[PDB]
This record gives structure tokens, C-alpha cells and sequence, in this order.
């Protein structure tokens, strides 16, 4: 692919300089313009850091769907949209898979391998990003039209569900259809990457700009207009515990927007640097470099632990959780 | 997976969407416990109410309809035996309409030992509001007689109940006061509400009201139960 | 997963000046999904490492 | 006050029973319990065959 | 007058006629028997479909066939070996606490705050299950509903009295008087010419049928009395009440026999059952569980864990095979 040979300044250059002299500029000094040995996370971390991240992700949800397990009669919507939250182990696991052993053994790269290693890792990660805006709807629907029965309906958690499932499918599908093996040149080693041939530049903004419009954007502006109308309805009320959904509501947008927003600047400002709108420099990719490692796992630990933090808040789950406490202390010990 | 065991399970489950059917339209009545002393107002309210939909003692229902709500009203006076054995059967009702005649700061009790009556009412709602079973459920206070309330106000002075008070022989700052010191029995004051209302013999302003109160503690319950918190 | 691993082309910027015999070694580089155009590197003397420019009419044009 | 007298009545009828000693009501107890020890799917478990629930 | 002073008197005469009959105690005597070991007990069946919680529960005078009654105006009929709803009542008033099966497999009683006992047809000319009576008369709540026969039942209420009526004219053949306070529960001898009562003022009394008159009064309690119910013999009972603790009296003796109440334990007792050799006494509790009791030694051997928010009704097949709890959580378990 690439090669070069060396021109030894022999009787003959290896490319015929010695017979040509055009001409000289004055003298110039330092100047640097290659680039090589730039700061990068090392590849181990990244793994180490998923691993207990997955941990994390898999006692919560189990702890979750024990619970649901065991009051199944009398649940609601909401309960079977954070249950289909739930399916995010299963999806983080086969993600992690093919990736250990992909670590591990070094000669089972494919192209066939990276697909599948992205496409459940865009997955699990665009899941809980539209299953929670059917959630505030949910919220504004049992409290508008209050006095009706079929907001109370599980089918209507079953329909969300599978809309939400079905969103986040295509937009992983959309966004890991390019996707394949390629060799680094500066070290020969077989790696995932982007591979759109000619046109491999455009294929990253275009990922870039679905994963930011369609995937930060539109879920904050529908979660802000579904709670807002949410407060606009129970303001009106003399309710004393008003200040505690207040703290919930803004406690859940400002955690959303506060997770998931570092990684969609710090794509930007990469972009920026692709396009000549930075000046380039050594240390400037290197900042971003582990920045952006450090953005994506922020992204996915905040992914890994929507469900137990939505029914830590409320207070029904609360209760569950210290009766089964309470029998978890009096037996087994 | 037999012949004569097929009529036994679509039997089963014919009568398991009837009763799922049934158990969600009494999902949408609100039912209310009237509570009051000997001679309160009860049946007054219930005669303000205006009844419209539909030995032998015990409850006494009244179901009636406002702006497409179907309200049911259990009046529990005819059951003179222990309170504590039947009490926990109203634990999911959706409020308590507890009834109390102003003009009763004057008069005792015909037991004749010689204690006020509204004293009497005092200890009844501050049994009934700091129950166990009852440590959520919404209270409507009632104070009806205010009519009554500015004849007596005038001649007989309060300090015959409540004897620490601050003067001012008049119709406000004496209601106001009763208030208060009804609402002053709450031990649960952050959690649990109460919605007080002089009623006297005012038309179609006390169905309103009680309308009022229920929107806000069916909100609630929605809150609760959607993860809100 | 790996979304943190970007391939960037060496050459911050193309300098011209092209020096005969003051050149220690030379290198040519392959277009790829790394970086589009072919990027030159070049040891003018010591360990400094310089890039010629892209130009085809007089770099290309030797080689 | 006639219902202290129906209240001595009732005494009176209840103080004309006869009583048989404790010992004796203890085993016939335990003969009871010994007679009917092996009938008793209880006390003594059965076999799941023979179990309707099984 | 002054009879008050001739009670008291004969009470205290009672009283001396009921120590010097007490040789031993229970507790000495069945000491050398084995302990029945620990008893280990599995849900085979968890019978679902109520909406509230559930208040009574009665069995199938053979086997197979239980009926359930729940505050949501549902009286439900369900067959054991599957759990199949072969029926589905509504009830005129939603305030019901009691239940009860005829002994001959085609009726059904109910009752409770409305004062009222109504007495439904099973098996009719047309398959659909109609009121068959309406007995009135009781002026509190319907605590307890027995059927004597297809034609009689004996009902016990918070008025402070029982009667025993007559369902075919639907008028009180006779009344049992002398409780001081509301009867909360009621049993029946095996061979229906008897049957006790415990009431609210922690009493308990034998009754007789066939005349109408008190025979003995038990007390020893502190609270109110619960539940009671007959030992298979026919010649001793157990009550259970607020004390946290049961109790087994002895008809015969006119006495009391054991205790059975253990540290750890201040709930109190809703229900009672015994096994049917009557060495295993089961007994509800508002702890969420319930406990087994050796009827002969008064260890716990075994508890029967699984609700989560009471036991209200309890109850033991004839053949022994199984027990069945209810719960207020509109949950029955079938335990063997």
C-alpha cells in the first residue's frame, strides 16, 4: 500500500535529484509539521472502565426487574416502560462480547465483527433516549386527563415501548452501516473504523449530525414541552407536596442534559478541527483525543443506570425496596 | 387438552374479563365517608347533594352524578357497635366530608355531664384524622350554621369555649378561629390536607366545593402511583 | 466500545523550499480512510522532519 | 333488675354441671391424636402421587 | 338489690369447683411423645382474579371447591385442583366479612355491615345463581354465618346475640342472648347439636342448639376474641385473640389446657384451624404470616410465610390434603 525508498544522496537519488537544482529559499528553522505520538487513552482502560460500567448496569436492572416481578399485578405504564428499559444487559453484553475477545485475540478481526460490536453499542445507548420522553408523556397524560381510565392501560406501555424499541433500531441501523476493518498506517495493526472509500469524511458528520439533532436535540425539546405542561397543570392545585415534583422534574432534565451533552460538544469541536477552524497543533489533538473517551464513557455510565435512579425518586419503590431490606435482614442472618 | 375440560377454562376466563371489566369502572366513582357528630348537618348535606342516580340499617348510600362524576356517599350512623372492628373497611376511600355545626359552642350533650359539644367534636376529629388507616385520605370539613352562628355571636360571648381568646365579638375573626383550631389537630400537616368550608344553607356551592376537592386528591393519586413524589 | 479512535493525517502544514542535498532520508505515505490526500515526510538532516509539498507539477513531478 | 336475676340463673345452671378430671381429659386427647396419627396427610406428608396438588 | 352479692358468690364457687379438679396440667402429661420435627410446607396453587382485600373463605364439604368473598362486591367460587372461577356472584352491598358452604354442595351465605344474611341458590333450574332468601332481623353487622343444614343456619352478629333461623320462612327460630359485647366469631360442633361462640368482651360460650341456652362460659383471655374453632374430637376448642396468643379450652374439664404464644410475636390472631388427626394447630396473624403450633406441646413447628399485607381467612380441607390462606391483597394460597 505505501512505500517509499530511501535517496542515499547516491550517484543516482533514487529519483534523479543530482542533475536538477531549481533553487533554495533562505534559511528557515523549527517549524514543526509531522505529527506522531499523540496522548491517547490507552486501549485497556477503555474495556476495564465498560466492564464495571456493565456491572453496574446489570445488578440495577435486575434489582429493578425483581421488584416488577414480584408486584406484576398491579402495574402500570410506566412500570412496563421502565421494565423495557431493562433490556439493555442483553444488549451491553454482546457488545462487550466481541470486543474481550476481539482484545484477546487479535486474528479474529472482521468487518463482520465491528458492525455487530457497534450497532448494540448504539443500541444500548439510543434506547433509554426515547424511552424516557414516552415516560414524561405518560406523566402529562395521567395528569391532564386524570379522571379517564385508559392512561392506566398497560397495552398503552406495550405500544410505547415497542415505538421506542423500534426508533432506537433504526437509528443504530442508519448510523453503523459503514462500519469495517482497517489497517493503521502507522503501526500495521487491523482495527474498527469508518470505511465510506472516497468519501469517508462525509460519513462522519453525517453520523455526527443525526446523533446530535436526532438524539439530544428533539428528546430535550419534547421532554421540556411534556413537563412543562405537566407544571402548568398541577401548579394549580393545593397539593402540598408541589415542591417535591418540582425537584423531580428538573432533577431529571438537568441530569439528562448535564450527561449527555459534553459528548455532543466534544464532536463539534473536533469537527471544527477537521474542517481548518482551529489552528492545528500537536497538543490540540491529544486534548481531544481523551476527551473524547472520557465523554463516551460518561455517556454510557449515564445510560447504565436510568431505570434505578427514575424508581429511586419515587416513593413506591422506595417502600419495596426497604420491606425487601427488612426481609433480606431479618432472614439470612 | 380434553373434551369436557374445554367448558372449564373458556368459562374461566368469560368470567375473569367480566369481573375485569367490572373492576375498572368502580375505579372511576369517587367514594366518600360522612362522618359527623349527634346532630351536625348530615342530613342536610345529604338533602344538599341532591341525590339523582338510583332492622335493615347500617350504610346508607347515595349515588349522584356532577359533571360527568359519579360520587357514592357512605353515611355510617346507623352502626352503633365497636368502631374498631369495622372502621378498616373505608381504608381506600377517596375523602372524609366530616360535618360540624357552628352553632353548637353554646349547648351540651343530652347525656347531661356537662361538657361542650364542639369540644366533643374537637376529640372525634382529631381521633379520626390521626388514625392509622387513615394517614393519607383527604379531608372536607364542613361548618354549616353560620346563619345561626350571628345570633348567638352577639350576645353569648366565645370565651365559653376556648376561653383564651382574643376578643373581637364578631362574625371574622371567630369562624376564623374555629378554623384554625380545627386545623391545629393535624399531626401530618406536610402530607396530608384538609379543606374546610362554611356552608350554612348556600344552593350549589357545596357539591362545587367538594368537586373541587376531589380533582385535586385524584391528581394526587395519579402523582403517586406515575413515580412523581 | 472504540469511538475514540480518529486517524489524522501527519502533516500539520506543507512548507516549500525545496533544498538539494540537504536531505537526510525521505518517506512517502498511501491515501486511505486516514487522511484522503498522499502526505510526504521527509528528514531533512537530524531528527527534524519536514513535509514537502503536495504539489504534483514539481514534487510528484520527480517522483 | 331482672337481669341480675337472669345473670344468677344462667350461673346457677352453668354451677349444676358436672366435671371430670384433668388427667382424663388429657388422655383421651392423646388417644385421639395416637388413633388418627397415620390418616393425617399433615402430620404425616403424602406422596406427591397421592397428592391432588402435586 | 342485693342478688348482685349472690354473684360473685357462686362465681367463686365455680371457681373452688375448678381447682381442686386440676391434677395435672397438659403441659407435664406429653412429655415422653416425640415432637412432630419441623414442619416444611409448599404453594402449590395461587388463586388470583379479586381486586380488594379478602375477608373470608370457606371449603367444599368434600374437597375441591372453595368460595371467597372480598370487599368489591364479588362472592367467587373456584375449583382447587385447577384454578379454574367456576363462579362469579355480585353482591347488592360491597361491605361483606363473612362467608359461608352448605354441607350438601348447592348454597352460599353472605353477609355484613348491611345487617343482612342472604342465602344464594348454586345449582337452580337455569344455571344462574339468584337470591334465594334475605334474612333480616339482626340490628349490627353480620360477623359469622354457619349452615346447621340445607334448610337452617346459625348466624352470629355485632349485636351482641346469635340466631338461629329458619330459611325456608326466613324468621328466627331462636335467639342466644347473654354476650356483653359484639360476637366476633363462631364454630360448630361436628355433630351440629352444639356450637360455641367467642365474643368482644374476651369471653367465649357453649351454646346448645336444640334448646337455646348457655351451658358454659370460658374466659382467660385479655382482648377481643377473633377467631375459634373445634378440635376434631368434639370435646375441646382453641380460640385465638388480640393478645398475640391462642388458647385451647376443654369442654369437659371446664377448663383451660395450654397456651400457645411465643416472644417475638405482638401482631395478634384473625384465624384458627386445626389438622385433621388435631395435633397441628394453624393460626393466622397480622404479622403478614402464619404459624403452625404442636397442639400437644406448644413448640412452633413451622411457619407458612408468603403474604405481604395479612391473613383474614384460614382454613383446613376435610381429608387434611391442604390449607388454604386469604390475604388483603385479593391473594388465596393453597399450602400442602
Amino acid at each position: 500500500d505505501f512505500l517509499t525508498i530511501f535517496l542515499d544522496d547516491d550517484e543516482s537519488w533514487n529519483e534523479t535529484l543530482n542533475m536538477s537544482g531549481y533553487d533554495y529559499s533562505g534559511n528557515f528553522s523549527l517549524e514543526v509539521s509531522v505529527c506522531e505520538m499523540t496522548t491517547v487513552v490507552p486501549y485497556t482502560w477503555n474495556v476495564g472502565i465498560l466492564s464495571l460500567i456493565f456491572l453496574i448496569n446489570v445488578l440495577g436492572n435486575g434489582l429493578v426487574t425483581y421488584i416488577f416481578c414480584k408486584h406484576r399485578s398491579r402495574a402500570g405504564a410506566i412500570d412496563i416502560l421502565l421494565l423495557g428499559i431493562c433490556l439493555n444487559s442483553l444488549c451491553l453484553s454482546i457488545s462487550l462480547l466481541a470486543e474481550v475477545l476481539m482484545f484477546l485475540f487479535p486474528n479474529i478481526i472482521s468487518t463482520g465483527l465491528c458492525r455487530l460490536e457497534i450497532f448494540f453499542y448504539y443500541l444500548y445507548v439510543y434506547l433509554d433516549i426515547f424511552s424516557v420522553v414516552c415516560v414524561s408523556l405518560v406523566r402529562y397524560l395521567l395528569v391532564a386527563y386524570s379522571t379517564r381510565s385508559w392512561p392506566k392501560k398497560q397495552s398503552l406501555g406495550w405500544v410505547l415501548t415497542s415505538a421506542a424499541l423500534l426508533i432506537a433500531l433504526v437509528l443504530s441501523g442508519d448510523a453503523c452501516r459503514h462500519r469495517s476493518r482497517v489497517v493503521d498506517p502507522v503501526s500495521k495493526q487491523a482495527m474498527c473504523y469508518e470505511n465510506a472509500g472516497n468519501m469517508t469524511a462525509d460519513w462522519r458528520l453525517h453520523v455526527r449530525t443525526v446523533s446530535v439533532t436526532a438524539g439530544f436535540l428533539l428528546p430535550l425539546a419534547l421532554l421540556i414541552l411534556f413537563y412543562a405542561l405537566t407544571w402548568c397543570v398541577v401548579r394549580r392545585t393545593k397539593l402540598q407536596a408541589r415542591r417535591k415534583v418540582r425537584g423531580v422534574i428538573v432533577a431529571v432534565v438537568l441530569l439528562f442534559f448535564v450527561f449527555c451533552f459534553p459528548y455532543h460538544v466534544l464532536n463539534l469541536l473536533d469537527t471544527l478541527l477537521r474542517r481548518r477552524w482551529i489552528r492545528d497543533s500537536c497538543y490540540t489533538r491529544g486534548l481531544i483525543n481523551v476527551g473524547l473517551a472520557v465523554t463516551s464513557l460518561l455517556q454510557a455510565l449515564y445510560s447504565a443506570v436510568v431505570p434505578l435512579i427514575y424508581s429511586c425518586l419515587g416513593s413506591l419503590f422506595r417502600q419495596r425496596m426497604y420491606g425487601l431490606f427488612q426481609s433480606l435482614r431479618q432472614s439470612f442472618m | 387438552l380434553s373434551a369436557e375440560d374445554k367448558a372449564a377454562v373458556e368459562r374461566s376466563k368469560m368470567i375473569d374479563r367480566n369481573l375485569r371489566e367490572d373492576g375498572e369502572k368502580a375505579a372511576r366513582e369517587v367514594k366518600l365517608l360522612l362522618l359527623g357528630a349527634g346532630e351536625s348537618g348530615k342530613s342536610t348535606i345529604v338533602k344538599q347533594m341532591k341525590i339523582i342516580h338510583e332492622k335493615t340499617t347500617g350504610i346508607v348510600e347515595t349515588h349522584f352524578t356532577f359533571k360527568d362524576l359519579h360520587f357514592k356517599m357512605f353515611d355510617v350512623g346507623g352502626q352503633r357497635s365497636e368502631r374498631k372492628k369495622w372502621i378498616h373497611c373505608f381504608e381506600g376511600v377517596t375523602a372524609i366530608i366530616f360535618c360540624v355545626a357552628l352553632s353548637d359552642y353554646d349547648l351540651v350533650l343530652a347525656e347531661d355531664e356537662e361538657m361542650n359539644r364542639m369540644h366533643e367534636s374537637m376529640k372525634l376529629f382529631d381521633s379520626i384524622c390521626n388514625n392509622k388507616w387513615f394517614t393519607d385520605t383527604s379531608i372536607i370539613l364542613f361548618l354549616n350554621k353560620k346563619d345561626l352562628f350571628e345570633e348567638k355571636i352577639k350576645k353569648s360571648p366565645l370565651t365559653i369555649c376556648y376561653p383564651e381568646y382574643a376578643g373581637s365579638n364578631t362574625y371574622e375573626e371567630a369562624a376564623a378561629y374555629i378554623q384554625c383550631q380545627f386545623e391545629d389537630l393535624n399531626k401530618r400537616k406536610d402530607t396530608k390536607e384538609i379543606y374546610t368550608h362554611f356552608t350554612c344553607a348556600t344552593d350549589t356551592k357545596n357539591v362545587q366545593f367538594v368537586f373541587d376537592a376531589v380533582t385535586d386528591v385524584i391528581i394526587k393519586n395519579n402523582l403517586k402511583d406515575c413515580g412523581l413524589f | 466500545a472504540s469511538v475514540a479512535t480518529e486517524l489524522r493525517c501527519q502533516c500539520l502544514q506543507t512548507l516549500q523550499g525545496i533544498h538539494p542535498k540537504n536531505i537526510q532520508s525521505v518517506n512517502v505515505k498511501s491515501p486511505g480512510p486516514h487522511c484522503a490526500q498522499t502526505e510526504v515526510i521527509a528528514t531533512l538532516k537530524n531528527g527534524r522532519k519536514a513535509c514537502l509539498n503536495p504539489a504534483s507539477p514539481i514534487v510528484k513531478k520527480i517522483i | 333488675i331482672a337481669q341480675a336475676r337472669k345473670l344468677v340463673e344462667q350461673l346457677k345452671m352453668e354451677a349444676n354441671i358436672d366435671r371430670i378430671k384433668v388427667s382424663k381429659a388429657a388422655a383421651d386427647l392423646m388417644a385421639y391424636c395416637e388413633a388418627h396419627a397415620k390418616e393425617d396427610p399433615l402430620l404425616t406428608p403424602v406422596p406427591a402421587s397421592e397428592n391432588p396438588f402435586r | 338489690d342485693q342478688l348482685r352479692q349472690e354473684a360473685e358468690q357462686l362465681k367463686n364457687q365455680i371457681r373452688d369447683a375448678r381447682k381442686a379438679c386440676a391434677d395435672a396440667t397438659l403441659s407435664q402429661i406429653t412429655n415422653n411423645i416425640d415432637p412432630v420435627g419441623r414442619i416444611q410446607m409448599r404453594t402449590r396453587r395461587t388463586l388470583r382474579g379479586h381486586l380488594a382485600k379478602i375477608y373470608a373463605m370457606h371449603w367444599g364439604t368434600d374437597s375441591r371447591l372453595l368460595v371467597s368473598a372480598s370487599q368489591d362486591g364479588k362472592l367467587i367460587i373456584w375449583d382447587s385442583y385447577t384454578t379454574n372461577k367456576v363462579h362469579a356472584i355480585p353482591l347488592r352491598s360491597s361491605w361483606v366479612m363473612t362467608c359461608a358452604y352448605a354441607p350438601s354442595g348447592n348454597y352460599v351465605a353472605c353477609g355484613g355491615l348491611d345487617n343482612i344474611c342472604s342465602i344464594y341458590n348454586l345449582k337452580t333450574r337455569e344455571g344462574n345463581v339468584r337470591v334465594s332468601r334475605e334474612l333480616a332481623g339482626h340490628t349490627g353487622y353480620l360477623s359469622c354465618c354457619r349452615f346447621l343444614d340445607d334448610n337452617q343456619i346459625v348466624t352470629s352478629s355485632g349485636d351482641t346475640t346469635c340466631a338461629l333461623w329458619d330459611i325456608e320462612t326466613g324468621q328466627q327460630t331462636t335467639t342466644f342472648t347473654g354476650h356483653t359485647g359484639d360476637v366476633m366469631s363462631l364454630s360448630l360442633a361436628p355433630d351440629t347439636r352444639l356450637f360455641v361462640s367467642g365474643a368482644c368482651d374476651a369471653s367465649a360460650k357453649l351454646w346448645d342448639v336444640r334448646e337455646g341456652m348457655c351451658r358454659q362460659t370460658f374466659t382467660g383471655h385479655e382482648s377481643d376474641i377473633n377467631a375459634i374453632c373445634f378440635f376434631p374430637n368434639g370435646n375441646a376448642f382453641a380460640t385465638g385473640s388480640d393478645d398475640a396468643t391462642c388458647r385451647l379450652f376443654d369442654l369437659r374439664a371446664d377448663q383451660e389446657l395450654m397456651t400457645y404464644s411465643h416472644d417475638n410475636i405482638i401482631c395478634g390472631i384473625t384465624s384458627v384451624s386445626f389438622s385433621k388427626s388435631g395435633r397441628l394447630l394453624l393460626a393466622g396473624y397480622d404479622d403478614f404470616n402464619c404459624n403452625v403450633w404442636d397442639a400437644l406441646k406448644a413448640d412452633r413447628a413451622g411457619v407458612l410465610a408468603g403474604h405481604d399485607n395479612r391473613v383474614s381467612c384460614l382454613g383446613v380441607t376435610d381429608d387434611g390434603m391442604a390449607v388454604a390462606t386469604g390475604s388483603w391483597d385479593s391473594f388465596l394460597k393453597i399450602w400442602n
